């Protein structure tokens, strides 16, 4: 529920990037990755944990550990970097949390 | 029916004094009970609906409490225009009941 | 899949807006679609959402006693009768739709994978 | 807002009136009109509701004798008492429900004697 | 087979105002199993048999699902009169199916109340069977008109339940689902076992 990402990457081209979901007991539920870039819809980079949808490339890689969520991005291409949003649903809240 | 069993009847007090009427009903009216106020010699107006809500218009000073089957209904402040007669109604039963009547 | 949206415009504060979003491609009555607002130079929310049969997902903390969403399955369109806007509410409201599958006995998770774009709504 | 009642008197027991509860600034039509009814000296007691779309409630010990219709054309409440007996002699009220039996608004009043 | 599961055991339920209409045809309906289950409260069945619904085919059954209050679950019947069977949802008088209810106090009930299941209390003219109005506007009291503000003889047409766990029985949340079995007018899709 109380989702927090640091917004502080800047990855070197062409080296691999991480991006961490903190979380309380993030693990047991499922971590959801999206990508917005400036003047764009959003768009599902990562749905549920370690999960690529059809048609991205193999770059994102995610990984939802104990207590931090994690989404991996090896070879970074030259630009392709906008704001990402990690985001799960609570039963308990009954509203889905987009964090920040 | 609802038997709106309301306690206590023809009550007086002094300027100041916060009354408590007590309307209790015979089944579970879960927040369904609305006050009137009844001047002498003229149509009764409604003060507090679904037992908590205060109808607009009507000063602070009364005030609605109470879930299930026992009610409370307080004037706080005695002002002297308050001296009337009040109803507890279920309206929520098919025969809507109203309450025996204070005559505060 | 396209997802055109209508109904967004300056409202002054304190009144009511409608926002329709019709939908066409995918099967609009076996997919549940959200609400999601984004303020300026902000992060992402969500305003409500509504599943296949119609069953409102839940609103968020702020919005929830004045935004009542409602969808019509016959005619493949989502609404989101806004009502009492105040400053908070200017953002620009997408139209995503949820890709999982059929939420039955629990098990409830919301992964919007299709967006649209969206409607400024100025107060 | 106002509901002006008119109608009333002294009716020879087993006759037939009519009352008449006259409106502004509301439509009939809607806003789930009502009858309340108040013996000489005693409690309320609920007589009648009329909802928007058209049906109407009736107390079971007024039941038959008395009947209640709306008259869109003039903004008026109506309700025809068939049968009257030593009981129905009581002061009656006209009252706007916001729901089904709520009475936000209630009329003048007229008084009915059999 | 069929699809009744999604149906019977859907995590949410559409409210009153807004019930969903689910077409169902070309499948195997085993309606023996519902009438089976102790679970359904209530399960009458009106122009029709609980074991001819296995012996007689139909085609394009409609299901329509909804959550009400335990005391209004007599509303849903072919002739009542209510707030909810006037404005909400009216079965008609010929109707031929059967009305399926059980409590869900368990699920539907939140601890502080929310407003995912709402009914609507104004409307000027009574629905006709088999119709739902989803519009959202102010509605209007009297002769003077309204604008978009809601405040004196200006409601808005819909109420929400108070569904908590303390509620007592005939407040609690209720699903409710209508099977209309319509005349096969078509050739036959649903027939059973
Ligand atoms: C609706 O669900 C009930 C519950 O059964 C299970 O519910 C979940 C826990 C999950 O395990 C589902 O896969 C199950 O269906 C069904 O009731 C019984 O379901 C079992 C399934 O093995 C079946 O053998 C029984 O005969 C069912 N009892 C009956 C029919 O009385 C139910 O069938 C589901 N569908 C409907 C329409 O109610």
């Amino acid at each position: 529920y109380e989702l927090t990402q640091p917004p502080s990457v800047s990855v070197a081209p062409g080296k691999t990037a991480r991006i961490t979901c903190g979380g309380s007991n993030i693990g047991s539920k499922s971590v959801h990755w999206y990508q917005q870039k400036p003047g764009q819809a959003p768009v599902l980079v990562i749905y549920y944990d370690s999960d690529r949808p059809s048609g991205i490339p193999e770059r994102f890689s995610g990984s939802n550990s104990g207590n931090t969520a994690t989404l991996t991005i090896s070879r970074v291409e030259a630009g392709d970097e906008a704001d990402y949003y990690c985001q799960v649903w609570d039963s308990s809240s009954d509203h889905v949390v987009f964090g920040g | 029916d609802i038997v709106m069993t309301q306690s206590p009847s023809s009550l007086s007090a002094s300027v100041g004094d916060r009354v408590t009427i007590t309307c209790q009903a015979s089944q579970d009216i879960n927040k369904y009970c609305n006050w009137y106020q009844q001047k002498p010699g003229k149509a009764p107006k409604l003060l507090i609906y679904d037992a908590s809500n205060l109808e607009t218009g009507v000063p602070s000073r009364f005030s609605g409490s109470g879930s299930g089957t026992d009610f409370t209904f307080t004037i706080n402040s005695l002002q002297p225009e308050d001296i009337a007669t009040y109803y507890c109604q279920q309206y929520d039963n098919l025969p809507p009941t109203f309450g025996g009547g204070t005559k505060v | 899949v396209q997802l055109q949206q209508s109904g967004g415009g300056l409202v002054q504060p304190g009144r009511s807006l409608r926002l329709s979003c019709a939908a066409s491609g995918f099967t609009f009555d076996d997919y549940a679609m959200h609400w999601v607002r984004q303020a300026p130079g902000k992060g992402l929310e969500w305003v409500s959402g509504i599943t296949w049969n119609s069953g409102t997902i839940g609103y968020a903390d702020s919005v929830k006693g004045r935004f009542t969403i409602s969808r019509d399955n016959a005619k493949n369109s989502l609404y989101l009768q806004m009502r009492s806007l105040r400053a908070e509410d200017t953002a620009l409201y997408y139209c995503a739709k949820d890709s999982g599958r059929k939420l039955l006995w629990g098990r409830e998770d919301y992964y919007m994978g299709v967006w649209g774009k969206g409607t400024t709504v100025t107060v | 807002v106002q509901l002006v009642e008119s109608g009333g008197g002294l009716i020879q027991p087993g006759g037939s009136l009519r009352l008449s509860c006259a409106a502004s600034e509301f439509i009939v039509s809607s806003n789930y009109m009502s009858w309340v009814r108040q013996a000489p000296g005693k409690g309320l007691e609920w007589v009648s509701l009329l909802y928007s779309g058209g049906t109407t409630y009736y107390a079971d010990s007024v039941k038959g004798r008395f009947t209640i219709s709306r008259d869109n054309s003039k903004n008026t409440l109506f309700l025809q008492m068939n049968s009257l007996r030593a009981e129905d002699t009581a002061m009656y009220y006209c009252a706007r429900d916001r729901g089904p039996w709520l009475h936000d608004y209630w009329g003048q009043g007229t008084l009915v004697t059999v | 087979l069929c699809p009744f599961g999604e149906v019977f055991n859907a995590t949410r339920f559409a409210s009153v105002y807004a019930w969903n209409r689910k077409r169902i045809s070309n499948c195997v309906a085993d309606y023996s199993v519902l009438y089976n289950s102790a679970s359904f409260s209530t399960f009458k069945c009106y122009g029709v048999s609980p074991t001819k619904l296995n012996d007689l085919c139909f085609t394009n059954v409609y299901a329509d699902s909804f959550v009400i209050r335990g005391d209004e679950v007599r509303q849903i019947a072919p002739g009542q009169t209510g707030k909810i069977a006037d404005y909400n949802y009216k079965l008609p008088d010929d109707f031929t199916g059967c009305v399926i209810a059980w409590n869900s106090n368990n699920l539907d009930s939140k601890v502080g109340g929310n407003y995912n299941y709402l009914y609507r209390l104004f409307r000027k003219s009574n629905l006709k069977p088999f119709e739902r109005d989803i519009s959202t506007e102010i509605y209007q009291a009297g002769s003077t008109p309204c604008n978009g503000v809601e405040g004196f003889n200006c409601y808005f047409p819909l109420q929400s339940y108070g569904f908590q766990p303390t509620n007592g029985v005939g407040y609690q949340p209720y699903r409710v689902v209508v099977l209309s079995f319509e005349l096969l007018h078509a050739p036959a899709t649903v027939c059973g076992p």
